[PDB]
């Protein structure tokens, strides 16, 4: 009956453009602990506040993690047109969202780090003109086609990806380029939450 | 701003000669130097720009090379400045038949530098190769909103064509049975 937070806090977690997705339904949970684990240093909330997401009652609630330096708070708005939002991972608006950026603390042992940060800052396509560009921007609680060619972190800041695609596939080619970001001394990392309602699907409510 | 070049011959292989410098000179010395012969690996080359005035605050930012030329192995040709804070990067493809021209403009905020799929500016040859040795540089206008550069001609002949930035294509302003040399 109580929710499962573990995966979050063992092993190591996945970059922005390959964000993982834990779906919390019919459970009881205890935010306040969870964050108490980390080192919270940005905790901004949409449609709802921080001390309600805490204490309310949903259907179901979603938790997207990922690893993302705090230099690049500023990207992580959806009302940016920075490549986080444009190609990486992006909030849909018409349910509660929050955003929390957390840093890993000396406490926290069962995080591993990974080499760098990486994050896409090109994800287009190319279609069988061989002359017309379509950027391939990531929709809402989706991942970007260029996963399939971006590698799960980036060797080096510059390297461009392609595939080229079958005429079933829409023809022409699959292009991508990368970047990273120096890794910090503690992991930095970032959750979305995301909340909805059903009719009498109320579930996930917090224990007493 | 200052944009610069970044270029990467860790995996070039490397034509070595020796140098029979003075007769004091007991053992001649090898000179390495990282040259692709042809079908070799070729450097490749990333394109940052960086902001003079507050560096110590900002990074460098890459302007990315288009998706047209991201499909293998590819030059960097020309680098133009239309205004204070419009870019203009020629990129060459490696089977040199296929340039484009990117205009890039910059951005309050993230991404720095925004360039706009629209105008993009192809340049092809289904003869030869693009250029006599290398495509024609854009000559671009005080407002940089248009630019004239050389191209051949339906004939066959290397012409001033007018190119406007948003606009496809473009127009000559000369014509004839023999060339231009240079703007
Ligand atoms: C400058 O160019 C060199 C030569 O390509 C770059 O180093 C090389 O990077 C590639 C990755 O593109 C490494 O290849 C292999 O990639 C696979 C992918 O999974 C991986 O499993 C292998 O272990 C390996 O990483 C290659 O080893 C590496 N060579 C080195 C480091 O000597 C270099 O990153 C480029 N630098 C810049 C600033 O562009
Ligand atoms: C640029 O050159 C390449 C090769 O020189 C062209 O690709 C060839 O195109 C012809 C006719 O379209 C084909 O018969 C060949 O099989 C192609 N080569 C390969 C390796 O497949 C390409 O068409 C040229 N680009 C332009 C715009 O003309
Ligand atoms: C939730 O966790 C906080 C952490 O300080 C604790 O104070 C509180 O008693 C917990 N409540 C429940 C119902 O587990």
């Amino acid at each position: 009956v109580e929710c499962d937070f573990s995966p979050l806090l063992s092993g190591t977690p996945p970059q922005v453009y390959n964000f993982k997705r834990l779906v919390f339904t019919n459970c009881n949970y205890n935010l306040t602990k969870l964050l108490s684990l980390f080192s919270v240093n940005d905790f901004t909330c949409s449609q709802i506040s921080p001390a309600a997401i805490a204490s309310n009652c949903y259907s179901s609630l979603i938790l997207d993690y990922f690893s993302y330096p705090l230099s690049m708070k500023s990207d992580l708005s959806v009302s940016s047109a920075g490549p986080i939002s444009q190609f990486n991972y992006k909030q849909s608006f018409s349910n509660p969202t929050c955003l929390i950026l957390a840093t890993v603390p000396h406490n926290l042992t069962t995080i591993t780090k990974p080499l760098k940060y990486s994050y896409i800052n090109k994800c287009s396509r190319l279609l069988s003109d061989d002359r017309t560009e379509v950027p391939q921007l990531v929709n809402a609680n989706q991942y970007s086609p260029c996963v399939s060619i971006v590698p799960s972190t980036v060797w080096e800041d510059g390297d461009y990806y392609r595939k080229q695609l079958s005429p079933l596939e829409g023809g022409g080619w699959l292009v991508a380029s990368g970047s990273t970001v120096a890794m910090t001394e503690q992991l930095q990392m970032g959750f979305g939450i995301t909340v909805q309602y059903g009719t009498d699907t109320n579930s996930v409510c917090p224990k007493l | 701003f200052l944009a610069y070049a970044k270029f990467n011959d860790t995996d070039v292989p490397r034509i070595e000669y020796s140098v029979y410098l003075d007769e004091s000179l007991q053992y001649p010395k090898t000179i390495h130097i990282p040259y692709p012969k042809a079908g070799a690996k070729n450097p490749t080359v990333k394109l940052y720009v960086v902001n003079t005035d507050n560096l110590t605050d900002l990074e460098p930012a890459q302007i990315v090379a288009p998706a047209s030329v991201l499909t293998g192995d590819h030059y960097l040709c020309d680098v133009t400045w239309a205004t204070k804070e419009r870019i203009s990067l020629q990129w060459l493809r490696r089977i040199q038949n296929y340039s484009i021209i990117d205009i890039c403009d910059y951005n309050e905020s993230t991404p720095k530098w925004n360039c706009l799929v629209s105008r993009q500016h192809i340049e092809t040859s289904a003869t030869g190769w693009v250029g006599r040795f290398k495509p024609a540089e854009p000559h671009f206008t005080s407002d940089g909103n248009s630019f004239y550069k050389i191209m051949s001609n339906s004939e066959g002949y290397k012409h001033i064509c007018l190119f406007q930035i948003d606009k496809p294509d473009c127009t000559f302003i000369t014509k004839g049975a023999w060339e231009v040399i240079g703007i």
